[PDB]
């Protein structure tokens, strides 16, 4: 991903690599459920508001308090010396940060 | 330049046979006084056997619709698909239809077909229908077509 | 914390529309009171009523599941005045004291066939007082 | 991406547009279509995370308003009911509101917009909503430079059609949807709304739970069937079926959209394979069983399920044959579709029926062919599938108690269409009867050779059984097809028409004939216990059953001396035989419960619906006599449950009080030494 | 006796019970539960009933083009991005695919469109003018990119089958045809000439037979969903008549297509010559028509032993009403023009079993519906179908010749249906003569007060005294009229209600006798139905008029 002197096709190739081993599983879980808008009754469900403030300005699309129900991020260390077969279920763990 | 079949205009229902592979077309009959059962009267064999036609006429009175049936029960005309007719025996004077008594000709199912003096019921009534699938209901019933009356009463095809 | 009294009110009340007797009514049970009454309910209806009420679930409404819902509703004295109600509609005299010279008009009001002459009979014990006139007091006592 | 990142990225993408309350943007820097393919979808997110962000704020003003309005509602109801009387309610328009459904009350109290000012709210509750509304058009953009995400895509798109010729189509579509998207900032909440639910506190962890299983079952779609992706399927299925949220909100469920992803589970699997038979059977399985519970959760579930009624009319043969598969195959799931709702039976169509009709005719008129191949006996006709096809029928014409006229009429006029439905027995032609037939089906059941294949248990169908219940089957159905009793004393045509040709198509001897026949009883062995006859071979008390109502319903019971001679020939045996199965071991066999439930369920009904008859029956001293204490008898038995015995009580006070009193001193007899021990059975 | 009463305080007790069964207020109901209802009753009642328009500037900017001269262009003009839209909508139609798949984005910018283009109480005709050519301009906009391609490329690629998305292209369709645009006429010709295109008119023929008309069955099991208490959950009762509002666009693009007499056209759609294969769209809307009037018949056989027609019986006879009033235009614009192979065509076809048909439906409806008040505008309604169907009849005898087949076809339909015929001619002539009686003054004489609001009894006898009218004629206007217990009754509005709509479709039956009675001139058959037809044509007499010119054809010609 880093490098500046890679090839085209390998650099592509590289970075859909790394979007379907590790990403691309939870990315299409949260696109199936976009369309559904479950929230739930809390305290912080009534603290949101059309407007952060008294003036009538749109926020940042995106940032702000959303309390609407989304799919539960799961992830596996992927180590071979572990005989157990649980890791199998979820996507590799990646330092998303 | 084709004609149709019209009210108060004698006719005679012709059926077909094929019993041990020929073509043998056959006439219903029925003799007033007597046996009010109707017969067949063969005439393909013309050329030996004469016809007996005189028991064989039958005359077209009404042509009413099936709703105009159910109004009329419930209280020249050009006839079409899917409409009620009544049938007079031009010799007798007495109309088609089920006696609904079965003599058991090998079918519990089936009913006899006779002649009824009385003209008020539902038995003596006779639904026309298009047994050819270019024909459709309402479509004008020309002089020669291939048809399948089915008896109001009982919903049984003349058979 | 309902009146021992007002339960065998709702005694009478429960076997009012349990005909059969068997302490459930069934929607087509209930259904019958409605159309006695001019109502024309659809089955769906029918059955969207009872499930409301049926805490249990069976279909037909028992008398625990009945009492539950009479505390739903606040009938805490419109039983008496329904019955004060009945008292002042049923004089149409307005004297405050029904005779039994209305009482024939009433008996075609309701729809009941009983006789005139039985009426007055039954109305020298319905009147233990015996006013030949039933009043509020007279009334309650037959109720 | 929170917070201070997405402040970054998005200054990035514009920083005049986004910049916090020169440069350029990757939207003006002249980029490749593949690019601008991309930034596209970038910005179709923005909207969608807008819209989730304007879908919420709706969701937490209804909380304030919903609570101000229920109290508001709870006062005018007060101060209503304060002035009216409970007998009253029923009447008054004025409380028309309260007794209206909760839907059309809400949507008679939000009609504030306009000045027809029929909705009861008051003003200060009006101004919240007349508020609120309005600020959500000033965020939809619906009331100097862009300075919002809607006119930055709406100038942007414009100005790259205008600016270059776009080859590709899937850029040309991307850049118009989002245009009209941004032009159209209403239909995104007419769309989202209709998707949006709101859910308890208690319940978010089950919620969570039931849409991770609906999520891998929706994410099995793209993978093919397999063992693996059956396993998943089952196990998420099972999962989804133990929720509770399954239950309390089926409209969220709806929602959801579960039934059709169900559905096209089904429909890859069934339609993959067709000329190679259906692969995965328990699949099937397991989707029909799930379809059928979500029919039966509500009514609404079912409405949504009847509109694929006609799909799994043509995938209906999909495993009538095999056993165990009952109330898992399409054809289940289009009967609980249409099962006991009189809107959707109404609505159900004549070409559905003519399908099941021809299907039928089918099944009559040619053998079963995976049942040949394992070995049993060829015969013309097929019962296994037959049956079924008529209890799909009997589902569709009868609801509620009374016959849907409009369906019943069809069906009778199809099947008299196509007699091969019928059957050998009833063909017309070579006919041995009903009654042979079924002393016929009694012969094969008691024969091994014919019963069973003769070359796991429950797969062995026995075949003379199979004719029994298809030959009840068939009467069942033609009996609820029977007209209702009063279009039939006011005169409809076409309902004597219908009960006419039911009773050419029936005969009330064989009828007779049919209930005369007897059962087998469970006997007492050598060590004493008790050996049972099988169930699932031989003839059942249900076949008679089916018997009774068609003789009830079409022929009725109108006359002493027949009443008497069928009290004679055919209930009377019946009824002493389970007074006889009143011992304590005994009477828990499946013979004895089977015999009450059929008694208690269509016999004592109609002898107490036939009570008056039971006035002038002098001559007739002996069988009254012996039915009176038959009755009784059965009475004091202890298998009976609280409705049979109520019925038994009914029917004893019915013919005891038509009955004359010379006729009851016998009984007396018996009652003068068991009512003085004043047990519980003494009541009645 | 406490029993009885009890039975008296039980009735009073039932309603109770009852009504504290039925009463579920809506506070009793959880937080979410109404929080759920109120989000679906808020979306219905408030976001979906909002409304704003923004077509006509949405495509006033989308056809800007967008400074190209100023952009690095260097070569030709670059197509603006209402053309781009337009031939990405045209290419995804001419891709071949099995079916017409349905596409959300097509389906609402075509509505854009057609909104763009129509945008739509005395007016002066400086600005009718303006509304014409701002219309002209409008249509420009579209038809100037390729818009006339496009809808009948998806039309073609629709394969015959109903759906939104042809209902979607037939509306742009009428937008841009509004007006009888003959540009645009002229290049659908065109462009449908040099493709040689036959799945158009296959489809155009696919659509007409899956076209509904009215279903007695429908109609009978939603009635008894309504007696046993059930609520129409769809939003018309569609069941009855599924597409009323398709049919007609179907119909109106058609008569659009053919409005100016655009003979080619006209006669492009009987026969394509180029073609190899020829579909005939002037038969198709006959048998659709002869479809509708059994339909219409049906509900009259239906309708004829209940006393009063209901509200929904009522507005199913309305919308089946427009439906053929829309094909009786779209015949009329087809045959008019003297486009003799369109006249030789319907002569040739089922039209005159259509023609008996609604003879007989409309002879009796006026009868039946003029007794009743509550049934006015359907009334209207069946006298406006009763003139289109007239006007359709007169186009079906322009250009004749004496002693021509049309003629003699014509005749031997009236003959057909002389008794229903006969009917109307009565009718019109009853409520004809009534105006004369109203004016004349023995009327004057009964009121001479300047209000006329005259008694029922009064009216009565000024009927019996003017002798005109037959005792059956005299209780037909007295069930005809309806009056207070007053007995008072406003003449002024019963005469014109019951004469203008006779007073013009009978001068249109009045004409139509005339031109078979001349061009048809030794006929008994014709003469006995004048004879019938007498007192009509003598009242009409001062007000027709008759001209001879030389026609078109080359021959003498009478008007
Ligand atoms: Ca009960
Ligand atoms: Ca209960
Ligand atoms: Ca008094
Ligand atoms: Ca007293």
């Amino acid at each position: 991903i880093e490098n500046k002197y890679m090839p085209g096709l390998l650099r592509a190739g590289y970075y859909d690599l790394l979007i379907d081993i590790h990403l691309s599983s939870y990315a299409t879980a949260r696109l199936m459920m976009n369309n559904e808008y479950i929230v739930p009754m809390t305290e912080e469900t009534k603290s949101i508001t059309l407007f952060p403030d008294e003036n009538k300005k749109h926020g940042l699309p995106g940032i702000g308090l959303s309390t609407s129900l989304r799919p539960r991020m799961q992830f596996s260390s992927p180590s071979f010396v572990s005989i157990s077969n649980e890791c199998y279920q979820y996507s590799p763990e990646f330092p998303l940060d | 330049e084709i004609q149709f079949l019209r009210t108060d205009d004698e006719v005679v229902l012709q059926c077909t046979a094929t019993i041990h592979k020929e073509q043998q077309k056959l006439c219903l009959a029925a003799e007033g006084f007597g046996n009010r059962l109707c017969f067949l009267e063969s005439t393909s064999n013309s050329k030996n056997v004469p016809p007996d036609l005189s028991i064989c006429t039958f005359v077209l009175e009404q042509s009413l619709s099936v709703r105009a049936l159910q109004e009329m029960l419930a209280n020249h005309r050009t006839l079409l698909y899917g409409h009620a007719i009544l049938l007079r025996h031009s010799y007798s004077g007495m109309y088609l239809c089920c006696l609904s008594t079965s003599r058991s000709s090998t079918d519990k199912l089936a009913f006899d077909v006779g002649l009824q003096e009385d003209t008020t019921g539902e038995a003596c009534w006779w639904t026309i229908h298009p047994a050819s699938k270019q024909r459709s209901e309402g479509e004008k019933v020309r002089v020669g077509d291939d048809l399948i009356l089915v008896s109001v009463s009982s919903e049984r095809y003349l058979h | 914390q309902l009146t021992e009294e007002q339960i065998a009110e709702f005694k009478e009340a429960f076997s009012l529309f349990d005909k059969d007797g068997d302490g459930t009514i069934t929607t087509k049970e209930l259904g019958t009171v409605m159309r006695s009454l001019g109502q024309n309910p659809t089955e769906a209806e029918l059955q969207d009523m009872i499930n409301e009420v049926d805490a249990d679930g069976n279909g037909t409404i028992d008398f625990p599941e009945f009492l539950t819902m009479m505390a739903r509703k606040m009938k805490d004295t419109d039983s008496e005045e329904e019955i004060r109600e009945a008292f002042r509609v049923f004089d149409k005299d307005g004297n405050g004291y029904i005779s039994a010279a209305e009482l024939r008009h009433v008996m075609t009001n309701l729809g009941e066939k009983l006789t005139d002459e039985e009426v007055d009979e039954m109305i020298r014990e319905a009147d233990i007082d015996g006013d030949g006139q039933v009043n509020y007091e007279e009334f309650v006592q037959m109720m | 991406f929170h917070n201070e990142d997405l402040k970054h990225i998005l200054q990035l993408i514009e920083p005049s547009v986004f910049k916090e309350a020169p440069k350029e943007g990757l939207l003006q820097m002249k980029l490749p279509e593949p690019v601008k393919l991309q930034m596209c979808l970038l910005l179709q997110y923005l909207c969608d995370c807008q819209v989730r962000h304007r879908i919420e704020a709706i969701v937490a003003f209804s909380d304030d308003f919903v609570a101000k309005l229920q109290d508001n509602q709870r006062f005018r109801y007060n101060e209503v009911m304060q002035a009216l009387n409970m007998s009253a309610a029923l009447t008054a328009r004025k409380t028309k509101e309260f007794r209206s459904p909760p839907q059309e009350q809400i949507n008679m109290l939000l009609n504030f917009k306009d000045d027809k000012s029929e909705c009861p709210c008051p003003e200060e509750i009006r101004d919240q909503l007349l508020d609120f509304h309005e600020d959500l058009m000033t965020h939809c953009g619906i009331e100097k430079k862009s300075s919002t995400l809607q006119q930055l895509i709406s100038e942007t798109m414009v100005r790259w059609a205008q600016e270059s010729v776009i080859e590709d189509p899937e850029l040309v579509r991307a850049m118009f949807v989002l245009l009209h998207r941004q032009y159209d900032g209403i239909g995104g909440l007419v769309r989202a709304l209709p998707k949006t639910y709101t859910i308890n506190g208690v319940s978010v962890e089950d919620t969570i739970n039931l849409l991770a299983s609906l999520g891998q079952i929706r994410s099995l779609l793209s993978v093919r069937m397999g063992k693996e992706e059956e396993k998943l399927m089952i196990r998420g299925l099972g999962d989804i079926m133990n929720n509770k949220v399954f239950y309390q909100h089926p409209n969220l469920m709806r929602a959801l959209g579960m039934h059709e992803t169900v559905m096209e589970v089904m429909v890859n699997v069934l339609g993959g394979g067709e000329s190679k038979e259906i692969t995965f059977p328990k699949m099937v399985a397991n989707c029909c069983r799930f379809l059928c519970y979500f029919c039966r959760i509500s009514r609404q579930n079912q409405k949504a399920m009847f509109d694929h009624l006609s799909y799994l009319l043509e995938n209906s043969s999909v495993g009538l044959a095999s056993p165990a598969m009952r109330g898992s195959t399409p054809l289940d799931v289009a009967a609980a579709s249409v099962m006991d709702n009189n809107e959707l039976a109404l609505a159900l169509r004549e070409p559905d029926l003519e399908k099941v009709v021809r299907y039928l005719a089918g099944c009559g008129l040619q053998s079963c062919q995976m049942l040949v191949s394992k070995g049993y006996p060829d015969i013309g006709w097929n019962p296994v599938e037959g049956e079924r096809y008529l209890d799909f029928l009997r589902f569709a014409v009868f609801c509620n108690g009374e016959s849907v006229e409009e369906n019943a009429n069809v069906v009778v006029r199809l099947l008299i269409r196509r007699p091969e439905c019928f059957g050998p027995a009833l063909r017309g032609e070579g006919g041995n009867g009903l009654l042979a037939a079924m002393e016929e089906a009694i012969k094969i059941a008691e024969d091994p050779s014919r019963d069973g294949p003769s070359p796991e248990e429950d797969d062995t169908i026995h075949m003379g059984n199979a004719i029994m219940t298809f030959y009840s089957a068939l009467i069942d159905l033609l009996g609820r097809c029977a007209p209702e009793m009063h279009l039939i004393h006011a005169g409809k045509g076409e309902a004597i028409r219908i009960r006419s040709i039911l009773r050419s198509l029936i005969p009330l001897g064989d009828l007779v004939g049919v209930i005369s026949i007897a059962f087998q009883m469970p006997t007492i062995a050598k060590d004493g216990n008790v050996v049972e006859p099988d169930m699932s071979a031989g003839f059942c008390p249900d076949h008679k059953a089916a018997m009774v109502l068609f003789l009830d319903r079409v022929y009725g019971i109108e006359v002493q001396d027949f009443l008497l001679h069928l009290l004679e020939v055919g209930f009377l045996p019946d009824l002493r035989a389970a007074a006889s199965l009143d011992t304590a071991a005994l009477s828990a066999t499946d013979m004895a419960l089977a015999l009450n439930r059929y008694l208690c369920t269509a016999v004592l009904p109609l002898l107490t619906r036939c009570a008056p008859l039971f006035a002038g029956t002098e001559h007739h001293a002996s069988l009254i006599d012996s039915l009176l204490h038959t009755v009784y008898r059965l009475s004091k038995g202890c298998s009976l449950t609280k409705a049979q015995r109520d019925s038994i009580e009914v029917c004893l006070l019915s013919i005891c009080g038509q009955l004359r009193p010379s006729m009851m001193q016998h009984l007396l007899r018996r009652l003068v030494f068991d009512v003085p021990l004043l047990n519980e059975h003494a009541k009645m | 006796k406490k029993a009885v009463w009890h039975k008296l305080l039980s009735k009073q007790r039932k309603r109770a019970v009852v009504a504290c069964f039925r009463m579920a207020p809506l506070y009793n109901l959880p937080r979410h539960r109404a929080v759920n209802l109120f989000l679906q009753g808020y979306e219905k009642s408030w976001i979906e009933t909002e409304e704003h328009y923004f077509e006509d500037k949405l495509i006033e900017d989308l056809a800007k083009p967008g400074a190209e001269p100023p952009e690095e262009d260097e070569g030709t003009k670059r197509v603006d991005p209402l053309h781009q839209l337009i031939l990405l909508f045209s290419r995804t139609a001419l891709t071949e695919k099995c079916k017409l798949e349905e596409d959300f984005l097509y389906m609402a910018y075509a509505d854009i469109m057609a909104k763009s283009c129509h945008d739509e109480e005395v007016k002066s005709f400086e600005e009718k003018e303006m509304e014409k050519q701002k219309l002209l301009y409008q249509q420009a906009r579209l038809h100037d990119r390729g818009a006339a391609e496009m809808v009948l490329q998806t039309i073609s690629a629709s394969k015959g089958e109903t759906g939104p998305m042809v209902a979607a292209t037939l509306k742009l369709g009428i937008a841009i045809l509004n007006g009888g645009n003959s540009t645009v006429q002229q290049k659908m010709l065109d462009y449908l000439k040099e493709k040689k295109d036959v799945g158009f008119f296959q489809s155009l023929a696919g659509l007409m037979q899956s076209c509904s008309v009215l279903d007695l069955n429908a109609f009978e099991r939603q009635n008894k969903a309504e007696g046993l208490g059930m609520v129409t959950e769809e939003g018309s009762g569609e069941k009855v008549l599924q597409d009323d509002e398709f049919t007609c666009d179907l119909f109106r693009f058609l008569q659009l297509l053919c409005e100016g007499h655009n003979s080619d056209f006209q006669n492009y759609l009987r026969t394509q010559t180029g073609n190899n294969t020829t579909v005939n769209i002037i038969i198709s809307t006959v048998d659709y028509l002869l479809r509708v009037q059994e339909s219409i018949s049906d509900f009259y056989w239906y309708y004829s032993g209940k006393d009063v027609i209901d509200e929904q019986g009522q507005r199913n006879f309305s919308k089946a009403i427009q439906v053929a009033k829309q094909v009786f235009n779209t015949l009329t614009e087809y045959i008019q023009g003297p486009c003799t192979g369109n006249q030789q065509s319907l002569a040739h076809s089922r039209l005159w079993d259509a023609v008996v048909g609604f003879l007989h439906v409309f002879a009796h409806m006026q009868m039946k519906l003029s007794q009743d008040s509550s049934q006015i505008e359907l009334l209207k309604e069946l006298m406006d179908l009763q003139k289109d169907m007239v006007v359709m009849l007169l186009s079906m005898l322009e250009g004749n010749v004496v002693n021509g087949t049309i003629g003699k076809q014509m005749v031997d339909m009236l003959v057909e249906s002389s008794n229903n015929v006969e009917m109307i001619l009565k009718f019109f002539d009853m409520f004809l003569k009534l105006k004369d009686l109203t004016s004349s003054d023995t009327f004057k004489e009964y009121d001479p007060d300047g209000k006329g609001v005259i008694s029922k009894r009064d009216f009565h006898k000024a009927m019996e005294s003017h002798k005109h009218y037959t005792q059956s004629e005299t209780e037909f206007l007295l069930s005809c009229a309806e009056t207070d217990e007053n007995e008072t009754l406003d003449y002024e509005e019963f005469v014109k209600r019951f004469h203008e709509p006779a007073k013009d479709i009978g001068f249109n039956v009045a004409v139509l006798l005339t031109n078979l009675s001349e061009h048809m001139p030794n006929d008994t058959r014709l003469q006995t139905f004048l004879e019938l037809a007498e007192s009509v044509l003598n009242y009409f007499q001062p007000f027709l008029g008759r001209i001879e010119i030389m026609g078109s054809a080359k021959r003498i010609e009478r008007v």
